C-alpha cells in the first residue's frame, strides 16, 4: 500500500 | 534523554544520537530495518532547554535518497521532546517533492508524527 | 548551484555548502552577521535530482541557540532549489518553541521564505 | 453522519449541521458551553464522497469574535470525516491573528485536532 | 474593504461579500469563470478589527464539488486582510483530499496565496 | 492556563 | 497542465 | 521591532 519511504515502505512498488 | 531508538505510529524507526553541541545525527528506517530502507538524518536541538517544565525544541531533515533508491523529496520534522516515564517527541512535518514550476503549488505535504520509545 | 550565500526577504543571510553526499552545512545569520546573530544549520538535499526540469528537494534545521543567546526554539525549512539566471530556493517553514504541556497546542508557527542569490 | 456534537482532545465542543447542499453550519464552544464561549462556525464538505472507503473531505472556519469577546484571529480546520462505530474527524488547522506588517511573519499557528462523538 | 473581486497569482478569481455579522459568502472560480469552474465559498472574518494598524483576521473554505465536477477535496485559507492603496489578503492554505486510511498520511497539502484587487 | 478561545477558554484572563 | 480547481483549472483533464 | 532570530534580529530586546 505504501509506495514512499516515509510511510515505512519496505519493497519498491 | 533524546539519544536512542524512537518509533512513530506509521511503522517507522528513528535512531538518533544527540551531541553535546546541539547536533542530531542518525538514521531513519522502516520497521524491518533493511538496508534499502535506511536514510541519513541530520538535525539540531536546544542543548540547554528551560527548566520550568517546558519541552526541548528540535528538528531534523531526511532527504529520501540513499545508495539504493531516490524518491526526489525531503521531509523536515519540527517539534519538541518531552521527557519522563512516557517520553515522546511530538512533531509536525513538511514533505516537499522536486516538481516542475507548474506543479510547485502541490509540492508540499503537511502532517504530524508522535514518536515514543516503545512500539 | 546550492553552495553559496542566499538572502531571504526578511533580512536574513544563509551561507551553505552542499556536499556530494547530500549534506547541507553552514550558518544562518542576520543581515549584519555579528557573532551573536550566527547560528549553525544542518540539512540534506537530493544529490541526484530528476532531469525533467524538476526542482531539487531539500531541507534544513536551525536550533536558535548559540554561545550567546537561546530562544528555546528551532525552525525547519522544507522546499526546493530551482536553478537558472534567477535561481531561488522556495520554502515553507515550521518554527517550534519549547513549551509546557498546557501551551503545546500553540507551540508551532508556519510560514514561507524565498531565498535568492541577490539581495 | 456528520451532523451532531463532536469533541476534541483539548476540551472543546463542536456542534454542526451538514446540509444536503454541502454546507456546514454550527457553533464552536468550550466544554462548559457558556454563552461567552460560543462562536459561529461555517464550512463546506463533499456531499458526494467516493464509495471506495475514502473519507469525506471538509473544512470550516471560526472567527474568534462573538457578542461578548474578540480575540482578533480566525482558525480554519481542514480534514476528513471517517464514519463507522468509531467515527471521527481528523483535521489540521491554521490559526491566524491580526498583526502589524512587522509581526506578519509570526501571524500563523499550525496544529491538528481529532474530533470524536464521545468525550 | 473586503467585499469585491480578488485575484491570486495562480489565475483564480475570488468574489466575496463581507456581512456586518462577520460572514463571508461568495464564489471561487477560474480566470475565465465558466459555470463548471465555479464553486461556493463560505467563511468568517473579524468584523471589529483592532485600530493599531493590525490586519483583519479571516478564513474561508471551498469544497471542490459543484453541479458538474467533484475533486473529493476541500481547501481552507487562513490569513488576514490589509487595506490601503495596495490592499491584499495574505493567506496560507490547507488542501485535504478524501483518502483511504492507508493514504491518510499524505492527504493534506499546504501552501500560500496572496490576493490582490488588480490582476 | 488557557487564554484563547481555541484551547477551551471559559473565563477571561 | 493543471488538473485541479485549485491551480485554476478550466478544461477537464 | 524583531525580537527573534527568525525575523532578522540583530539587537537584543
Amino acid at each position: 500500500r505504501c509506495c514512499h519511504p516515509q510511510c515505512g515502505m519496505a519493497e519498491e512498488c | 534523554g533524546i539519544t536512542g531508538t524512537w518509533y512513530n505510529q506509521l511503522g517507522s524507526t528513528f535512531i538518533v544520537t544527540a551531541g553535546a553541541d546541539g547536533a542530531l545525527t542518525g538514521t531513519y528506517e522502516s520497521a524491518v530495518g533493511n538496508a534499502e530502507s535506511r536514510y541519513v538524518l541530520t538535525g539540531r536541538y536546544d542543548s540547554a532547554p528551560a527548566t520550568d517544565g517546558s519541552g526541548t525544541a528540535l528538528g531534523w531533515t531526511v532527504a529520501w535518497k540513499n545508495n539504493y533508491r531516490n524518491a526526489h523529496s525531503a521531509t523536515t520534522w519540527s517539534g519538541q521532546y518531552v521527557g519522563g516515564a512516557e517520553a515522546r517527541i511530538n512533531t509536525q512535518w513538511l514533505l516537499t517533492s522536486g516538481t516542475t514550476e507548474a506543479n510547485a503549488w502541490k509540492s508540499t505535504l503537511v502532517g504530524h508524527d508522535t514518536f515514543t520509545k516503545v512500539k
